[PDB]
């Protein structure tokens, strides 16, 4: 084909100096960042038709009784959700006297970097929930729950934050931290100005840097689990299972035929024409988060949360919201953005009327707010799906 | 542990990966068409005339037909019987299961594969009365298979194998029939592939290896995986003799003779039928044509072409194709110096014959820890020490020159007065372990009559 | 299970297929017209005059008539047992039934179609009085096929012969008047007239197998079938030298003779014929022509081709096909070699007499499973371990050198003071396991006279 | 779809094909129906019934 493609490896001008005996190691070189989430969801064993997971959740009851009162009846229930595998592919393509060359070792390091990421897109889909295919259930940063570290990290993991936590009944068991939230644990000092995570003279690293315990649950450590404001999570990593079908293939060809345009725009490459090679690598993935709100986002500064709220097309009835606990008045379906502010502003403490804030349109609500918002459609006749989460700034 | 429904999946795709390499060493000892092998100089439809050169093939055959294994010594606690007794010792224990699997036919084409395809694989295990027949119950069923339908993972640190999957095609049907895992604490086989993809037949065994070990054709210790003995030295020969082979094929069709040539006279005046540009030259030997010749008429030709220019290039490869493979100079016939004397059989033979005896050692490594393998798991206990001190014996790779070493050993000898004990002077007439230990009934038969 | 008559049919389209194939081959051995053996210098109208060349049949003759069977060595259990014979002996009964079927004949007839198309097949059965076949009826009727008339389906996954088809054509008419399909538990023939094919006749039998064996020409572990031993790279050289001979003989009819030429003299000054386009020459010897032209008149002739430039390319295809091919040097290129001393024979030989030595492993392995089927057919029981262990034992390939033989025999043995017990002193000088029980009766005899 | 083969539908759809290949021969040569040119008559083009 050509020189200097920019989806094919012919001989290149990246790999020019690569044969003369001046080469050395590269001296600076990254090792590679491996998943985080495959590392604290507990994995599950799953095959290419996806699996069907029980709940039970009938409220099954016995009563008091007298003599000879006729004793009363009652039933169980029980419902299931099935999970299916999305997958995950790429191509590479090169010469064949580059394949037969491997110059500076290009096919071995090719190999290892898809590897890797694949690894860090499934981290990405399951944390940010950047490009999620549709069949994961969830993703960590839907979250209504946020706390700020910054000022000193053990009021805001082990008191405030758990406290948000608790009140729910959902159990802290593991915390998952940035590598680059090391500063506000060391920063994190009593008021005659010692630490807080180490002791003595200051010689080794803070406790959870260690790997170490907080409050008896394990903290996990990571270099990019920091995904904007957010730089940690903190909740019930039982919540979270994922599966792997097979494993991480890698078929290779000479022979095939290759689209370099687009499905609408053909741009047809046979490989066999060129002298080319090309490889084809797929894994096939599932992940379930079975609640969402069992986890805390953990950042540096006292940020607000931004929320879509959906009245799903509903024609007739009335809808009601809660903030941190606290309970609105009782709001119509087809609300002005001005009565929805109102409707926020009126409940009992802390909704300043210059931090609340509402941008959307009837039906459709944008809120931005100081806490965790939630809603209750109960008196609503209409948009059975009507709904409430949380969602990106861009 | 692992997924054994996964890891059959990950290895099946492990295992066609390693057949887009041997596609192109194949094609070497079969004589594909080749892209380099096609002559230049010829026309593009001439170049269907391929020209297939038979120096891999010659050089494979002429190291895997010397060699032969013919016994096994195990150097034995010492007493009694240093080597053997005769029967009921270990030396024939071994040579019993050899001769029942009929080995000696298998290994003699497992060494040919391993020598083309640079390693393959023995596989040992119980045999199954329920599925396998015309074998002895009692013995362990051997089998050697190739990389072309074999594939096993190394733990490159104690270089021992970590899994492996047999992998069977359905023929003409190019997909996979059946396939095989080996796993350290058990064999597993998913009996059919093709319709419906059938459940597993596990079946448990003792040891903790895992129960294939690889033959590999290494020359060298950094060839952590085995290489091809047709080298990429006798590669590059064999493709070019056969672009300078084609290049003669082409020229002795267009070239071999003059072109000639007449520039007078018109066609017309010539007598040429001018639709057709043609005329019956009615050529009989005597005939002179005779020409009117105009404006000063000449005739002339070019030259032909001397084929040898071509064949001073064939001789020159052939002495380079016997340099590098170390065949005799008459296996290439690349000269006629046929040496017609009883040593210099011995001075021409030499590096072919000292080559075999290298890989005779190197493949007698493997088949020492096959049999270690076999016994462990026919006994079921830990081998007697013994065991990893064991030796193959292969057959002198030589040509026999039988007269030359007869009167040599009559002559140490000497009627039992002489330098060697008598068993010494059959072991270097060339007589194997089997000959050996018959001839000795033979002798005692004499003995007894007188 | 499946009904007999959609095997016949399904295995009749897999057998009559199979002969696309086979042609390929046939057309090397037995020297037919091949599209690229056609001289392309040869002018259309002498292209009918081919010319065959020998290589593919000399090749394949020169394995084929060097090996014959001499026995089975079946080992005595507990303790081996030499010299034990006839009722006693589980090897002079394989024997006999190998001499009372004739197949010192059938046999090497056998192997040399296994030899072109890769394989041929071993059939084995009891004879049937109400057929009046001229055979012992105690004796097993062995038979061999070329895979022109039988063909086997084999398992991929265990190599056992799955069911196999025999078909019969009127010999010319090339339509088929029977068929036999072979099944693991019985066999089933049809006959046909009309294109009714009559009701299928059987004979049951107690086997597990398929009482049907395949000789293969196995190169290497990766052949399932075999292949035939025309290699590709002998049919390139085959066809490379038919172009040459070609060329050669349509050269040597018209350019080995130079064709003379007049100029510059017009028709009429030398008196042509206008009508016939010759004026008869005398040509008796010493005559001088004074026939006229102008001043730019003069004669000029194209020279001969020379055709020793085709013969030097002929000679290095000849020392291409010495090469490829095991064969000694005198068979194709007969030219200046020198094999005058029986050292220097066994050199010259040696490449070819090793291939051979290792076909007779590859065709030993199929006649002894053949003859294993015979004794569980005819004695009906399981087989006696003992025949598991045998091997069958074959002629040396080489050229008897028997004066070499013989004095250096009569050193070792040295009248019995000597290093070799007298029975090894037959063996070296290469009497058949057949005849030495013969030399058992004359020693014998002699010792009664001293 | 071939990973998982339900309903063994990639081998029964071979021996569907092979058997309308081998009814294809049959209308080709009694009634000529689609025949490629390459076949010489078929039985239904008779002059006599």
């Amino acid at each position: 084909s050509a020189d200097h493609s920019q989806i094919a490896q012919t001989k290149d001008t990246m790999f020019t100096g690569y044969l003369d005996p001046v080469q050395a190691k590269d001296y600076f070189a990254e090792a590679e960042k491996t998943s985080i989430v495959q590392r604290v969801a507990q994995k599950i064993p799953m095959g290419a038709t996806g699996i069907v997971i029980p709940h039970w959740t009938g409220d099954v009851s016995a009563q008091w009784i007298g003599e000879g009162d006729m004793k009363p009846i009652t039933k169980g229930n029980m419902t299931k959700r099935d999970v299916h595998p999305a997958k995950i592919a790429t191509i590479f393509v090169a010469s064949a006297e580059t394949v037969r060359a491997n110059p500076a070792n290009y096919l071995g390091t090719m190999r290892t970097k898809v590897a890797t990421a694949i690894a860090m897109a499934f981290d990405n889909a399951a944390l940010h929930g950047t490009n999620a295919p549709s069949a994961f259930q969830g993703y960590l940063d839907q979250s209504n729950k946020t706390q700020s570290i910054s000022p000193n990290a053990y009021q805001g993991l082990g008191v405030s934050g758990l406290t948000k936590l608790v009140t729910d009944g959902k159990k802290w068991t593991h915390t998952l931290l940035d590598d680059t939230v090391e500063p506000v644990l060391n920063g994190s000092v009593d008021a005659n100005g010692r630490p807080l995570f180490v002791e003595s003279t200051y010689e080794s690293l803070t406790t959870p840097f260690r790997e170490g315990r907080i409050l008896g649950r394990p903290t996990i450590l990571s270099d990019h689990v920091a995904e904007g404001d957010v730089v940690g999570y903190a909740g019930d990593f039982s919540q979270i299972i994922w599966g792997q079908v097979g494993g991480l293939s890698f078929d290779v060809t000479d022979q095939a035929t290759l689209n370099l345009g687009s499905q609408e725009s053909p741009n047809f490459v046979s490989l066999w024409q060129h002298n080319l090679v090309a490889v084809r690598v797929e894994a096939e993935y599932g992940l379930l988060i079975n609640d969402v709100n069992a986890f805390v986002k953990l950042t540096f500064d006292p940020v607000l949360t931004t929320y879509a709220l959906d009245l799903d097309g509903a024609s007739a009835g009335n809808f009601t919201l809660s903030l941190d606990g606290k309970t609105s008045a009782n709001i119509a379906y087809n609300a002005s953005t001005a009565t929805v502010k109102s409707a926020i502003v009126a409940i009992d403490d802390g909704v300043s009327a210059d931090d609340v804030t509402v941008t959307g349109s009837a039906g459709d609500y944008t809120i931005t707010v100081p806490g965790t918002l939630t809603a209750d459609f109960s008196g609503l006749t209409d948009g059975e799906g009507a709904s409430i989460s949380v969602v990106s700034v861009g | 542990s692992i997924d054994p429904e996964k890891l059959r999946d990950q290895l099946l795709d492990a295992f066609e990966n390693k057949q887009n390499e041997l596609k192109s060493s194949k094609a070497y000892y079969d004589a594909e068409r080749r892209p380099d092998a096609i002559g230049l100089a010829v026309p593009l439809d001439m170049r269907k005339y391929l020209a297939h050169v038979g120096y891999p093939r010659t050089y494979v055959d002429a190291i895997a037909e010397r060699q032969e294994l013919e016994g096994f010594r195990i150097p034995s606690a010492n007493g009694e019987e240093p080597e053997s007794g005769g029967e009921n010792d270990p030396a024939s224990e071994l040579w019993d299961w050899w001769q029942a699997n009929n080995l000696d036919i298998e290994a003699t084409l497992g060494h040919t594969d391993a020598l083309i395809y640079g390693t393959a694989y023995i596989t040992i295990s119980m045999p199954d009365p329920e599925v396998d027949f015309d074998v002895d119950p009692e013995v362990p069923l051997i089998r050697v298979e190739p990389p072309t339908a074999l594939y096993a993972e190394v733990d490159p640190r104690t270089r021992k194998v970590l899994y492996a999957i047999r992998a069977i095609y359905g023929a003409d049907g190019n997909e996979i029939v059946s396939a095989t895992l080996y796993l350290p604490d058990t064999t597993m086989t998913w009996l059919r592939a093709e319709g419906e993809w059938e459940a597993p037949t596990s079946t448990p065994h003792g040891l903790e290896m895992v129960p294939v070990i690889p033959i590999s054709n290494r020359t060298r210790l950094s060839d952590l995986y085995g290489t091809s003995e047709i080298s990429p030295e006798l590669r590059s020969v064999t493709d070019a003799a056969a672009q300078i082979l084609m290049n003669m094929q082409g020229t002795a069709n267009l070239m071999a003779i003059p072109q000639r040539l007449i520039f007078g006279a018109k066609p017309e005046e010539l007598g040429i039928n001018a639709e057709t540009g043609q005329r019956m030259f009615d050529a009989y030997m005597a005939r002179i044509l005779a020409f009117e010749g105009g404006e000063g008429a000449h005739a002339e030709q070019f030259s032909a072409a001397e084929l040898r220019n071509f064949v001073d290039a064939l001789d020159a490869l052939d002495r380079k194709a016997a340099s590098y493979s170390g065949l005799p100079p008459q296996y290439l016939s690349s000269s006629s110096d046929n040496p017609a004397s009883a040593e210099a059989i011995k001075a021409a033979e030499s590096r072919l014959v000292k080559k075999v005896e290298r890989k005779n050692k190197i493949f007698g490594g493997a088949w020492e820890q096959a049999m270690r393998l076999a016994y462990k798991m026919v006994k079921g206990g830990d081998i007697p020490t013994e065991y990893y001190r064991m030796e193959t014996v292969w057959r002198d790779p030589s040509t026999p020159t039988y007269a030359a070493k007869a009167d040599a050993a009559a002559k140490l000898f000497a009627n039992g007065a002489g330098l060697i004990p008598r068993e010494r002077g059959w072991v270097d007439m060339g007589y194997t372990i089997v000959e050996r230990e018959q001839m000795r009934q033979w002798l005692e038969q004499d003995q007894k009559q007188g």
